[PDB]
């Protein structure tokens, strides 16, 4: 569910990234490290018609703290913004059978490559590589039903 | 000579062996309609049985690997 | 990563985009498979002799009593599969922004 937000971050118009940087620079008005700590996220949340706790405040900082410095910087702030802007499990099961062509109950690399070529789009050696090691989260050359669910989180 | 066998075959006689040739016309029709509809239910029940053997097998794979 | 996550997501979306189409294609195949299995198993009616028209209506009546038993036997198999599927599934389960942008800028 993570690398679905970085895509939305990547496809932000530079006119959207401008408004966010502008709104981010008001956010951090008067912070030492120039970043959203708990004071900054505190004010703008309680003044946004809310009132979260100091503990509950950090779990929004740490939900997008890919730095660990308790402060949401601008790049983490874009991920925080796109997080608040999929496919049902019962429906993903019906499609899991379409991949598993030999009907064994797993999705090996060959079944993935056949679907990729059937997309009509030009597949590369590196598209196939990154996708398989993204879905196969224990490196057994195959994607069982439980991983395929994690693989298709939020995919339209 | 079975009691439940003689009575079973009598269901035809009580329902068919007694009346009109013009009603037998429009009664043999509805008798085929019932078979076709049941033959359709039997096709779909067979197809769902195929899909469940896949559903069950995928579960047997998951229950094993997740242990 | 060797590729952008924006492409990674664009490819994932196109994989389901055709897997859906293979499913609907599979449904159309199964629709044609049924009609063929129905013209074989349910040869439509056509006419007769009022006497020996009856022994077919008798034969149809006997067919219904057998067809529905065959339909029951396959149904009870689907029924027991539902019980095991739900039993098997039970075993494995154990193992704001836009409101902020306006109130800021
Ligand atoms: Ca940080
Ligand atoms: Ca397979
Ligand atoms: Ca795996």
């Amino acid at each position: 569910m993570d690398d679905i937000y970085k895509a939305a971050v990547e496809q932000l118009t530079e006119e959207q990234k401008n408004e966010f940087k502008a709104a981010f620079d008001i956010f951090v008005l008067g912070a030492e490290d120039g970043s959203i700590s708990t004071k900054e996220l505190g004010k703008v949340m309680r003044m946004l018609g809310q009132n979260p706790t100091p503990e509950e405040l950090q779990e929004m900082i740490d939900e997008v703290d890919e730095d660990g410095s308790g402060t949401v910087d601008f790049d983490e702030f874009l991920v925080m913004m796109v997080r608040s802007m999929g496919k049902s499990e019962e429906e993903l099961s019906d499609l899991f059978r379409m991949f598993d062509k030999n009907a064994d109950g797993y999705i090996d690399l060959e079944e993935l490559k056949i679907m990729l070529q059937a997309t009509g789009e030009t597949i590369t050696e590196d598209d196939i590589e990154e996708l398989m090691k993204d879905g196969d989260k224990n490196n057994d050359g195959r994607i069982d039903y439980d991983e395929f669910l994690e693989f298709m989180k939020g995919v339209e | 000579r079975e009691k439940k066998k003689i009575l079973a075959e009598r269901r035809k006689v009580l329902a068919i062996d007694h009346l009109n040739e013009d009603q037998l016309r429009e009664k043999a029709k509805e008798l085929w309609q019932s078979i076709y509809n049941l033959e359709a239910e039997k096709f779909d029940l067979q197809e769902k049985f195929k899909q469940q053997k896949y559903e069950i097998n995928v579960l047997r794979n998951r229950i094993n690997d997740n242990q | 990563s060797k590729i952008s996550a924006s492409r990674k997501l664009q490819l994932k979306t196109l994989l389901l985009q055709i897997a859906k189409q293979e499913l609907e294609r599979e449904a159309e195949e199964r629709r044609g498979e049924k009609g063929r299995a129905l013209s074989t198993r349910a040869q439509p009616l056509e006419l007769l002799g009022f006497a020996e028209l009856q022994d077919l209506a008798r034969q149809l009546h006997a067919r219904v009593d057998k067809v529905d038993e065959e339909r029951y036997d396959i149904e009870a198999k689907v029924t027991k599969n539902i019980t095991e599927i739900a039993d098997l599934t039970q075993k494995i389960f154990d193992l704001s922004a836009d409101a902020m942008m306006q109130a800021l800028l």
